[PDB]
């Protein structure tokens, strides 16, 4: 029950089926405002 | 006048010649001056393209669909978030300051928002369309996740406007407050009027001195601070909140179109142990969202609706064909009864002096004095309704005790009865968990409904009418 | 292997063949000629026709595309106009080089910054800003097998205040659009398109709005359209399922949106390294060239650029593409980024309030069709059993229908449009002759089914669904062809709707609608009701 991101997928045929292999096959652990807090820091503008 | 919260600007101006009529205590202040005086332009406290784009938020005919605007500030060039809206004498400014100055991140936010909603949204939509409590536990998820508070639910409200809990989300560490009511006192119709016109409400901290807004003495119809986000929260419910622990609030309702106007189905309130200033895109992200959950959650209270119709009447027409075999006697005789076309806890019915009890039934001395009481009082009606014997005029009520308090008739013809029971509104609360405080809230609430049933719906004088008119017909064919 | 889709896989491998043969000898591709042709295709042509599909190499021209690598940021793939794009052209730009120093400082930590994330990251997309030149570009990171890819777009160079009133004023009309979306008296489904597609057209400001619905065939059909006046209506089109191929409704599913900003356009090659073992795979971007076939469809039919959403609904989770809504120009057309998720959280709501719509029409005609039935066995009971066809209601408000009969010991009674007495005698012969054993049998159409006097029984009936009350009486239900309501106010060589339309009449030529189970199912439970009663006799 997590927020996520879209995860994309290609079409290959195997095996005489058509098939949606995934692309791509350390879960976060922190609420959204704590991405943002850290993400959006200009500390280094200084 | 009126007090803000001390984290924003007041600002009024005219609206035909941009001439300021009122300011609040802390604009001269943070904005950067030490000039604002009274009586002055406010094109002249910020840059020239500031001054273009509130120029143009002033001509266009909707206040709205131009917030918020994204000035700067003159003195010291920081930003400020705007909000306008309109109060038929001026036009009004709240400026609050912007954490991320940085002019690159400020538009990869603003799209993040968007972003951020339709995510959740997309996730929300995933769910099956069957039932409520999934939806709403899902909802508070979502937004404790986005928001990062401590503590998330959902309060529904009721026929009589009283609240109640029907969701949960906190950190494992505070006593929970699922299935808790309270009176509908505690809601102000000026707070629900309030939430039906602008749908959010926040406070900061509950522990700092509002400020004092300065008026001009050309106006005597004071101001109209209605509108305004950065209102100052009322002393009651400061102190409520002071007494509850929770310093920071966040509100939002859902709305459903109901019999059109709208309708305040409830509320989805935030607690915090300490203060916190959310960012304005997780704001409009919430905000977002809510929207497709009030959608969606109209959708299911309708199917729900139909449904409940439909099996109303297949239970209705099952009794009917048994009714039809052999004697009518038999309606309590067989599984499907009386007991399953109305929710209820207990039901009877009389013929010819034979009395059969269903469920929490009183024994037959007490049906017979309610009968006798309804040829005493009401002879000619066709059928009777009330949430509690008692305050109805019985002096046999306290006989029935917390069992028989809930009240439905209808009349055969004069002496065959058809009898619905139900209980006190204490036995289906359970709620394991002087000073204002959520616990003086229930007790509060007990006390106020004690003696008293759940109210009849309307769909329940339908199927009740709908049987007696065939039972009616039954024995008029015979 | 019995889906639509499984069997139209090959239909459109064999057809992109045939375009692709045609293409690379120099002829015209005949549109009819070939729908007619195929109707048994080998591994290697599906597989060459998926990597084409998706493994392209080519983007469109008005956008730049960056791969690189996760561990070091070195470049391991570019577009040829990335080059002139970022201004980087008086080595610099070459492979194997650092993807941060191509930016500005700020921009490369910021790039950095969204490079090492999780499963979700909060800077996508970004704002950067070219090293030489300080163009602004809307950069959007989305990952592949073998790296991440940068899709780089221009953006106006102006003020970002003005930038952030736009986007906000964007998210404003589209919360607007849900609210007068909300205060609508439900019930119909017509009334919500319409408003939908006048609102779409007025959020993004193309020349031509149209939403398209797949029926239980695939195919489609217009219901809703906003044109500019003088353009040719479309309204009422249908056109073959064979127009849309499967693996873009995949793509549709996969991501909500597609525009297309100029058909008339030289598409731009994508270099790639050698060590690489495939092509690079473009069905993440969304600067991906359009094929040949649908670029000529659109340069043919008159539209310059297009945009495209999909509706989808809970299937029953399990997403079902109900449909899509389109918009059509006649020149170049490339909306900014904001505008494209304000389209999709309109589409979000559309969405949820057709699902709604739909499931209360379900509950609503089941209903109907409870009533109807009772009321047809209380008359049943009342009089004699020819009865039932007597007087209204009768068997016809059971399902939807143009025609029905009943056969009782020799007593044929009409009603509507239906056979002679000669007519039904040759059919309930053919069926005992061949459907002996079988309690029920429902056809979309009488040529296909096998009987030989179909052609005779003309274009009056076509499809037919039969229930067995006894081993002599029967029960008929009857339809006409599916032309007889299709309407459209409007030599099939060149790609166009009107030759879509042709092939569409010609291959629903003698079918009807399909039977629907709700139909066959309240079909069944009349015959059970009526079997009963007649054994009680
Ligand atoms: C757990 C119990 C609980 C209760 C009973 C509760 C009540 C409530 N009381 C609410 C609001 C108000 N309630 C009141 C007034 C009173 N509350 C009480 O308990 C008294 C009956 C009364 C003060 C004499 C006022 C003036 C407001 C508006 C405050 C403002 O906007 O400045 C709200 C709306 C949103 C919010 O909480 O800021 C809620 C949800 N909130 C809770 O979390
Ligand atoms: C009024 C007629 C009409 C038709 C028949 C129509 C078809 C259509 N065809 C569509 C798509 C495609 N149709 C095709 C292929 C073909 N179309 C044909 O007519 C041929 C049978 C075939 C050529 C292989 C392809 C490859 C696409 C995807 C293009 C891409 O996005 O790269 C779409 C959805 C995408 C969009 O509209 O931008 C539609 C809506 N659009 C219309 O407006």
């Amino acid at each position: 029950c997590r927020l996520s991101d879209q995860e994309y997928m290609e079409l290959v045929f195997e095996n005489g089926q058509i098939l949606a292999k995934g692309q791509r096959s350390n879960q976060r652990t922190k609420s959204i405002m704590d991405l943002y807090e850290a993400e959006y820091n200009e500390d280094f503008m200084k | 006048g009126g007090y803000i919260q001390p984290f924003g600007c007041m600002i009024a101006v005219d609206e035909s010649s941009f001439r300021i009529i009122g300011y609040s205590e802390n604009a001269r202040e943070m904005l950067g001056i030490m000039i604002l005086a009274m009586g002055t332009d406010v094109r002249s406290l910020f840059t020239s393209s500031s001054s273009i784009l509130l120029e143009r938020a002033f001509v266009a005919r909707e206040i709205t669909l131009l917030n918020p605007v994204w000035i700067h500030s003159k003195n010291t060039g920081k930003p400020f978030y705007a909000i306008l809206h309109r109060i038929d004498v001026g036009v009004v400014i709240d400026l609050e300051p912007a954490r991320t100055e940085d002019p690159a991140l400020s538009i990869a936010g603003a799209v993040q928002s968007q972003k951020l909603a339709v995510r959740a949204i997309s996730q929300l939509q995933a769910l099956p369309g069957g039932d409520i409590k999934l939806l709403c536990d899902t909802v508070v998820e979502s937004v404790r996740d986005l928001t990062g508070y401590d503590r998330v639910m959902v309060h529904k409200f009721h026929e009589d406007e009283h609240g109640e809990v029907v969701a949960e989300s906190k950190r494992d560490d505070l006593e929970p407050y699922i299935g808790l009511h309270y009176p509908a006192t505690d809601i102000p119709q000026a707070s629900r009027f309030l939430f039906k016109q602008n749908r959010v409400r926040m406070i900061v901290d509950c522990n700092a001195t509002p400020v004092l807004v300065v008026q001009d003495d050309r106006l005597t119809q004071s101001m109209c601070l209605v509108g305004s986000t950065l209102r100052a929260p009322h002393g009651c419910h400061s102190q409520y909140m002071a007494n509850m622990g929770s310093i920071a609030s966040l509100a939002m309702a859902v709305i459903i179109n109901g019999n059109s106007s709208m309708r305040l189905w409830g509320l989805v309130v935030c607690h915090h142990t300490s203060s916190r200033c959310i960012p304005f895109p997780l704001r409009y992200a919430c905000e977002f969202l809510m929207q497709a959950f009030g959608l969606q959650l109209n959708m299911e209270l309708q199917l729900a609706l139909q449904m409940s119709e439909k099996r109303v009447l297949r239970t209705q027409t099952l009794l009917c064909d048994m009714l039809l075999r052999d004697s009518p006697a038999g309606i309590v005789t067989q599984s499907p009864s009386i007991m399953d076309l109305v929710k209820c806890d207990g039901a009877a019915f009389l013929y010819h002096g034979k009395y059969y009890p269903l469920g929490v039934a009183p024994s037959e001395v007490q049906i017979k004095d309610v009968v006798e009481w309804l040829l005493a009082n009401h002879a000619d009606s066709t059928g009777l309704s009330t949430d509690s014997l008692g305050d109805a005029g019985y002096p046999g009520a306290a006989a029935l005790g917390d069992a028989v308090c809930g009240m439905a008739v209808a009349y055969i013809t004069k002496r065959d009865f058809l009898f619905w029971f139900r209980s006190h509104t204490a036995k289906e609360i359970k709620w394991g968990g002087q000073r204002m405080h959520p616990r003086s809230s229930f007790q509060a609430f007990l006390e106020v409904v004690k003696s008293r049933s759940q109210p009849w719906e309307t769909a329940e004088m339908d199927a009740i009418h709908s049987l007696q008119l065939i039972l009616r017909d039954s024995f008029k064919e015979s």
